[PDB]
């Protein structure tokens, strides 16, 4: 979307461990991640992404806004890749770095990638969603890393954030084995969603 | 064998010497150039004395005050080689101890100095001041992390 | 110096935190001064919790000893201690307990650097009740002391009670040194406190 | 490739083992290799009583190391090797993994740009030591132990698992000494620093229980008898008839009676000779137990010779000698009066403590708070006129 700001979350878990997408997941999330940053430039060039870990129960900051696309690099490889998604916490911590921003123009995006289901409890994404709209944010969910076994958990947390006004959820759908991640992105909307009014 | 003997010797301890001899006559005795030579049975002589200083330093450290009657018993010792073997160490500086000759006590301390007890005082009660200042701040610690 | 930060009341696992900051503020404070490095954070308190731990773990990438985490008081409760100092370290905790990462107390006190002195001296134009003075100075001093200690000794008192009450941790550490103060107790009738009674008529 | 040895072990196998090497080829199929590396873990430890978990450790250890947990290739040849009655199978396993991890830190660590695989070479290498303790090459063992030492020291994070498991070693070379001390105090260590992780049995703790009661009775240091039972190692295991008895003696000893610690004794030297040849040093120890306990207890702090010999059941000859004993020990440490009859003591060395000694403590401390105040209430009287 043009004049946004987005929060990757790379997917620091044990299901990225495993391998659907060459070399493993990790990987294969490098270059999805260097992916999304270039296009979203070249779109509007205004637009500036940072990047915080899926790992542990803390999510830390690995990189603020920034169009260096090697200050956010050095932390996909920096950052320890055994750990756990929790998406509750993400998205609160991402939220404070869509608050914390050079222009408050732009959109407030979170892209936040899946490999391991939640570890949390189901009812606070339904609460934190009313929030997450309340202030016109938007959480992006890319899915492959839910649709390996698992029931899809995901489908209702992006109904609840889904309503007109400026921003709009999307689900991305990625067939989860191998023709490379970065592809199937490219294949999803990633330069044609939009928030709608 | 070796090793029990040197155990004896560097901890702390009271024996009695017919019963450490008994122990080690038939071991340590009977072993040549040490105790079994001729002129080393008056090494295995000298084995006593150094068992008798042994108890005297010990009983020395431990006991402030015990009767003399006491103290010849347990070292297996007439009263008179009690005395002259309390006397020599005295000499050589290393204990300390006022015997009576009368037999009553003999007292082994060196009597303390005023100056060195009121020091003594005075620095216990500021362990007792900062022990407390130390424990509120772990009392504080543990019941908000509760 | 202060860093951007956030604190939310709705669950304390979250807050910001810019790194960014930190980086850049380095940078600076070498150019004025090299014996100038971080050393860890102050957080205002007076209440220290479990999150400030992972806050700890943040702190530990900018400098290679534990961070320390300075408590400063600045509401003002407390008529004393103005600064308490606490060090995270991990430690193998006993009585069939965990390993458990926590914030030791290790000393502190106020001390001044020589070139703030003189500042310090300029500010206080205060008569100062305790300053360490006369006769008079140092008998509100003592007077002071005893009710200094003795809501100390009963802090000490009321934990005791809530540990088998409320059924409260048992800490071993507290409870160890709680030994020794049955151990350095003055026993009277010992030549000893005599010789003190003959000293106070010396003096 | 690898189904094809998966489905020779299930024909092998019992009718209730089938199941979990049919698990094994879904996953590895699938590409799934966290569920892989559970469903191993549960193997190893059900099925190392069948002898067939010798050549399934072999397909996943050599085939993946980069593709399955960093702990998980270390766990599975851990069971392999305890059961194992060669030393030489025991050690050879063990230098071939320990190569692998070498090697694949030269490039992997480059690539990936993270991820730290040293971590499992220790625990490979206390598994050595162990090796050794059992084939009775105690001395390789203990140096290889404290090169291992060296390195925890200079790690900033040590997990539990890996200090462990160097404890576990610690505490084996110990027993072998019959040093009871050295073992018991290693041994605590050990039972605090244990995983959350379950893959331990109730049947390996049972073992350990009857070795730290033995420890902490025939020893002579030790005046804690309840950190045992602060542990679910000796304190949930006391419904057999073996650790009845056990238990018994045990807390006979925590209150210090004689009269109960007598009829267990008497019993006990006849059916354990270990604790016959040992009865001499548990017999006193009753009566230091009391003696350390007697003082604490009381305010003051100068007990008189008549009182040990009541409550010891012993003559008053036999009471100095204990007293003596104690100085020696550091149990007690002060002055020995023999024409007095005191003995005035100057440490109390830290002891386990129970809620009755709390409450204890707590009370004297009540007195000492209200002797401050009516002091300070004085205090306030004289000098209420001027202060300043």
């Amino acid at each position: 979307m043009v004049l946004e700001a987005t929060v990757l979350v790379i997917d620091n878990s044990e299901y990225s461990r495993n391998g659907d997408f060459p070399r493993t997941r990790f990987e294969a999330q490098i270059d999805s991640v260097e992916f999304i940053f270039q296009a979203k430039r070249n779109s509007n060039p205004e637009n500036t992404v940072g990047l915080i870990s899926g790992a542990g129960a803390n999510p830390r900051v690995l990189s603020t806004f920034t169009a260096e696309f090697g200050k956010i690099l050095a932390g996909l490889h920096d950052t320890q890749i055994e750990g756990k998604l929790h998406m509750a916490t993400a998205l609160q911590i991402a939220q404070l770095t869509l608050k914390h921003r050079q222009n408050k123009v732009q959109h407030q995006r979170i892209v936040a990638f899946v490999c391991s289901p939640i570890s949390d409890s189901r009812d606070e994404l339904i609460r934190l969603a009313k929030t997450l709209k309340k202030n016109n944010v938007a959480v992006d969910i890319i899915n492959f890393g839910e649709i390996e076994q698992n029931t899809e958990l995901l489908d209702e947390f992006i109904a609840a954030v889904n309503n007109p006004q400026e921003e709009t959820s999307h689900l991305l759908t990625v067939t989860p084995g191998p023709r490379l991640l970065y592809e199937n992105i490219a294949s999803s909307p990633i330069i044609l969603e939009e928030g709608s009014s | 064998s070796q090793e029990s003997l040197v155990k004896l010797f560097t901890t702390n301890e009271l024996m009695r010497w017919p019963i450490v001899q008994k122990t080690y006559e038939p071991v340590l005795n009977e072993d040549d150039l040490a105790f079994g030579g001729e002129a080393n049975k008056h090494h295995w002589e000298d084995l006593q004395k150094r068992v008798i200083e042994h108890n005297l330093r010990v009983i020395s450290e431990y006991y402030s005050r015990i009767t003399l009657l006491r103290l010849n018993e347990l070292l297996d010792l007439t009263e008179s080689q009690t005395e002259t073997y309390i006397s020599d160490l005295v000499n050589q500086g290393i204990i300390y101890a006022k015997v009576n000759r009368p037999a009553k006590i003999v007292n082994f301390e060196k009597p303390k100095n005023s100056s060195q007890l009121l020091n003594e005082w005075s620095h216990n009660v500021d362990e007792l001041l900062e022990h407390i200042e130390t424990i509120g701040h772990l009392i504080t610690k543990e019941e908000i992390m509760h | 110096f202060a860093l951007p930060f956030e604190e939310d009341e709705k669950n304390s696992d979250v807050w910001f935190l810019d790194h960014n900051y930190i980086e850049n503020m380095n940078e600076m404070c070498k150019k004025i001064n090299a014996k100038e490095k971080l050393i860890g954070w102050y957080h205002s308190g007076p209440k220290l919790r479990a999150s400030d731990l992972k806050i700890n773990e943040l702190f530990k990438k900018y400098t290679q000893n534990n961070p320390l985490l300075l408590i400063v008081d600045v509401k003002q409760q407390g008529v004393g201690l103005p600064t308490d100092a606490y060090v995270a370290i991990e430690q193998v905790k006993d009585d069939g307990t965990s390993t458990e990462k926590t914030f030791l107390h290790l000393p502190c006190t106020i001390e001044a650097e020589e070139a703030e002195e003189i500042g310090v001296e300029h500010l206080l134009r205060d008569v100062r009740d305790q300053a360490a003075g006369g006769l008079s100075i140092r008998l509100t001093n003592q007077l002071k002391s005893l009710k200094g200690l003795q809501s100390k000794l009963k802090d000490v008192v009321e934990y005791l009670d809530k540990v088998i009450n409320k059924e409260l941790p048992i800490n071993h550490t507290i409870l160890g040194k709680l030994q020794d103060v049955f151990n350095l107790l003055p026993n009277l009738g010992t030549p000893d406190d005599d010789e003190i009674d003959v000293e106070n008529h010396d003096r | 490739e690898i189904d094809t040895i998966l489905s020779t072990l299930r024909m092998e196998a019992d009718p209730s083992l089938h199941p979990l090497f049919e698990q094994f080829e879904k996953f590895y199929e699938e590409k799934l290799w966290f569920q892989l590396s559970e469903s191993l873990t549960k193997f190893f430890d059900d099925a190392k009583s069948t002898p067939l978990r010798l050549r399934l450790y072999d397909n996943f250890v050599s085939k993946f190391y980069d593709k399955i947990n960093q702990l998980s290739v270390v766990k599975y040849l851990l069971a392999s090797l305890k059961d194992s009655k060669d030393f030489d199978e025991s050690l050879k396993y063990l230098d071939d993994l320990k190569a692998q991890f070498q090697e694949l830190d030269s490039k992997k660590q480059r690539n990936n740009g993270s991820k730290d695989h040293g971590d499992g070479i220790l625990l490979i290498d206390s598994e050595i030591a162990r090796t050794y303790l059992l084939k009775n090459d105690l001395v390789k063992a203990r140096d290889l132990l404290d090169d291992l030492e060296k390195t925890l020291d200079k790690k900033d994070s040590i997990p539990l698992r890996i200090t462990n498991s160097f404890y576990s070693t610690n505490s084996q070379y110990f027993k072998f000494k019959n040093d009871f001390n050295s073992f018991y105090y290693t041994s605590l260590l050990y039972l605090s620093t244990l995983e959350p992780s379950t893959s331990i049995t109730l049947a390996e703790r049972q073992q350990l229980a009857y070795d730290l009661s033995i420890s902490a009775l025939l020893g002579d240091k030790i005046y804690n008898f309840g950190e045992l039972l602060h542990h679910p190692i000796m304190e949930t295991i006391v419904n057999d008839s073996n650790y009845d008895w056990l238990f018994q003696l045990l807390n006979a000893l925590t209150v210090g009676d004689f009269d109960k610690f007598d009829s267990l004794i008497k019993v006990q030297i006849s059916k354990i000779p270990i604790l016959a040849q040992h009865e001499s040093f548990l017999r006193q120890k009753i009566c230091l137990m009391t003696l350390i306990e007697t003082v604490f207890v009381k305010n003051i702090r100068m007990l008189s010779f008549e009182d040990i010999s009541k409550a010891t059941h012993l003559p008053k000859d036999n009471v100095e000698h204990l007293v003596m004993r104690a100085i020696s020990l550091g149990l007690l440490k002060g002055s020995i009066d023999q024409v007095n009859e005191l003995v005035t003591i100057s440490w109390v060395q830290p002891r386990i403590i129970s809620g009755d000694q709390i409450t204890k403590m707590k009370d004297r401390l009540v007195e000492w708070n209200d002797q401050v105040e009516k002091l300070g209430k004085k205090m306030e009287a004289r000098g209420q006129s001027i202060w300043v």
